[PDB]
RNA sequence: GACGAGCUACCCAUGAGCAGUUUAAAAGAACCAACUCAUCUAUGUGGCAAAAUAGUGAGAAGACUUGUAGGUAGAGGUGAAAA
RNA sequence: ACAUAAUCCCAAAAAAACAAACUCCUAGCCCAAUACCGGACUAAUCUAUUGAAACAUAGAAGCAAUAAUGUUAAUAUGAGUAACAAGAAGCCUUUCUCCUCGCACACGCUUACAUCAGUAACUAAUAAUAUACUGAUAAUUAACAACCAAUAAACCAAAACAACACUAAAACGUUUAUUAAUUACAUUGUUAACCCAACACAGGAGUGCACCAAGGAAAGAUUAAAAGAAGUAAAAGGAACUCGGCAAACACAAACCCCGCCUGUUUACCAAAAACAUCACCUCUAGCAUUACUAGUAUUAGAGGCAAUGCCUGCCCAGUGACACCAGUUUAACGGCCGCGGUAUUCUGACCGUGCAAAGGUAGCAUAAUCACUUGUUCUCCAAAUAAGGACUUGUAUGAAUGGCCACACGAGGGUUUUACUGUCUCUUACUUCCAAUCAGUGAAAUUAACCUUCCCGUGAAGAGGCGGGAAUAAAAAAAUAAGACGAGAAGACCCUAUGGAGCUUUAAUUA
RNA sequence: GAUGUUGGAUCAGGACACCCAAAUGGUGCAGCCGCUAUUAAAGGUUCGUUUGUUCAACGAUUAAAGUCCUACGUGAUCUGAGUUCAGACCGGAGCAAUCCAGGUCGGUUUCUAUCUAUUAUAAAUUUCUCCCAGUACGAAAGGACAAGAGAAAUGGGACCAACCUCACAAACGCGUCUCAGAGAUAAUUAAUGAUUUAAUCUUAACCUAAUUAACUCAUAAUAAAUCCAGCCCUAGAACAGGGCACA
């Protein structure tokens, strides 16, 4: 039953949530914003604070490196998100990852679109 | 299974207009603050942010083969 | 009266194929991939398919598998023989 | 005293009227009908006459349609139901993520292909688009693959990285001599894209070597219902499930039988088995030549039965068959191999008598793949054993080459008992994925006399939603359950009928 | 131009000729247990071994392990064990082609629901043990009705605090908690004053004493419509329900 549960499915298995996850983050965190279905977006906000976080824990602390290297694999987003994205950060709390609609959808299955972006 | 007997027409009216109730219309309809363009209700604009989104990403696409 | 052995059954001619392991000389025995079969179960039941798929199982140097070129037909042929 | 909801048609009541194609009255085209028979007429086509965009005088017919699981065409129902379609970010072209199995030679397949241009429409079940759409325009060679000397002589000792050896007695090979040939600087094809199964179809096939630097992405999205499919896990018990440990996680330790020796083969598409084949045993027929047998010769060939091997295969030739000829022989030829009465505590009958027959079951085996009575009796196995194993023998209805009795090994064959381990079960619970559900695109099918389609008690060809009487009920969907509409689907495959058909067999009759 | 024939599983409903639980009569009923008959169908009526059983025999319980009907209920829910047809043997019959209402093995079970119908309010039900007691009664053996108390069981409606299966804060039993008056009539049967019929009689009349389930409630769950865009939920197919300090 559906009662109490966070952590949706969205017709993927575990390990191809975690992979999709991974990819909208790794867009996420390249693009500083990116456009997908409300359902990931909303899914991703969460991973995407706690990515963040993460990030916000040290550079030097070995818990938030090897944990920020089992998510991303690319070695470009890394230093860009410690040295970069994670500083102007510092002061915020609940304050990244917002979420906002688009106006049209999809011509094929009609998809409702919606765009995550970091503050600027 | 299969069909007993063919369908009349009342019935089949009468089950394929009134219960689905067709399509129901609400006001999704709302005046844009910028352009003044009519768009949807709770949601961008499709006028003044879909051409500063294309010039966004033709800016952080040349911005990209700057850098490189 | 004729058409049919490019399916299949048998045969003729000419070619090709069948890892690895234990082993006393042993193309010798047993296990096990390809390949050749279809034991059981499940799924499929206007289907993926008018003979299927998945797991499992048999043979797997032999009476083995297979390509190409040929032969045998209804007052019959063929058939390790089931009408 | 019978089996869904009561009263023997509502409700009640108590202890001379109403009421039929009958009769009469009023009018007139004056007094029903199935099979069958008779009379009189209408619609349509064409011809003669007449009339001319409407008709009647006759003659002549392919002359009047609601049905034949009719024919053809159009269009519905089911139904907006089943079904078809899981990567992402960007950016003008890359990155990240997932799963692997495929590149060359063909037989083939007859421009699919490459470029450009255009995609309302059709085409790839849609979009994106396009290697598989339209239109127009490009389509590489050769030392690659196909296409070529006539004959006549010499020679023995197979192939298995083979001096050798073995068996199954051996794909391709060379040399000598004679004649003769020219531009043999040529001709075709490849390299185009893949194809057989009605389909851009999880199914199909030949050859060489990689398993990756080759290649494909579950390329519409949501919902986290029931239920189904695949998969994962489980307290305690551990086959208590069930026709059967089927299935299924864990494992395979031990026991005992039937059949078949075994390695194989067989109803392509419900049977893979005890069946067939198989080595081997026996019987019996063949002393003969140049397109079977066989270029073989009693150690060979054909035919039949049995089926490794181990121990054996007893009697009967009156009948049939066969061989020598009217008589006899012949059982590993077709086959056949008894009954009754009497005799010692009980019982039984070594023995005896008798009828019959060609001769009356010897060894061995036996409630058996055989036993009707039957779940024979006894013993083992189990807390209980119509099954199983081991014995007994009144063997309904075993029997010695359609072999008899055993037998190591062998078996996707047919049965029985312990151990081990398990969601099989007590007893089910949870999770994952593909469907089901929603939205959008494309849009079926069988079925269908028309359907305003409730229930009960009765009736009706005897099982009613359409009849009667009571009860119940404003009008329409979606997701689900399968009782009814004697549901749908097959002119019952059982039974019988027809002076139907066909296969097979004979002492049916009749004969090239 | 087909109603698919046994059994089992599943899901039930009904009949009463009642097996058990309940209310009684008679008994060769001391008592306890039985026998026989009456009233009563609300609930319950087990788990295994052999064999296909419809059976039957046997094991262990239980308050009992009832019978029958429903196309000998139920295959558009399943099962193919039996049997209804393509094979392999034994035995019997037939010269043979082949059979047998005989016994051993093997043998693919097709369908997406159009209509009708259907997708729950509740109040319970059964048992064992203990206490009075080992008294009355009886030579001895033997040996309650009532009342009270504690445990379960089946089952109704539930829940997740512990334990258990649990990789989020969820769903479950294997875990925990609860289960109730009352009124009236049954058919039996036991009476009070008492006629017709000076007696007698439970009945004819009439005021009236007492007796299973069903049949009913003193009652417990229910209903303030008339905005609900949009965001969320232990709510959910859609819908409905809930919660979010609108311009
Ligand atoms: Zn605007």
């Amino acid at each position: 039953i559906s009662h109490g549960r966070v952590f949706r499915r969205l017709g993927l298995g575990p390990e191809s949530r975690i992979h999709l996850l991974q990819n909208l983050l790794t867009g996420l965190v390249r693009h500083e914003r990116i456009e997908a279905s409300w359902a990931r977006v909303d899914e991703l906000r969460g991973y995407a604070e706690k990515l963040i976080d993460y990030g916000k824990l040290g550079d030097t602390n070995e818990r938030a490196m090897r944990m920020a290297d089992f998510w991303l694999t690319e070695k470009d987003l890394i230093p860009k998100l410690f040295q970069v994205l994670a500083p102007r950060f510092q002061g915020q709390n609940g304050g990244y990852t917002r979420m906002l609609q688009i106006p049209n959808r999809n011509e094929q299955d009609r998809a409702k679109m919606a765009v995550i972006e970091y503050k600027g | 299974a299969a069909p007993k007997n063919r369908r009349s027409i009342e019935v089949n009216r009468c089950r394929r207009r009134n219960p689905q109730k067709l399509i129901k219309v609400k006001n999704n309809i709302d005046v844009c603050p910028e352009c003044g363009h009519l768009k949807q209700k709770h949601i961008l604009c499709g006028y003044c942010x879909x051409x500063x989104x294309x010039x966004x990403x033709x800016x952080x696409x040349x911005x990209x083969x700057x850098x490189x």
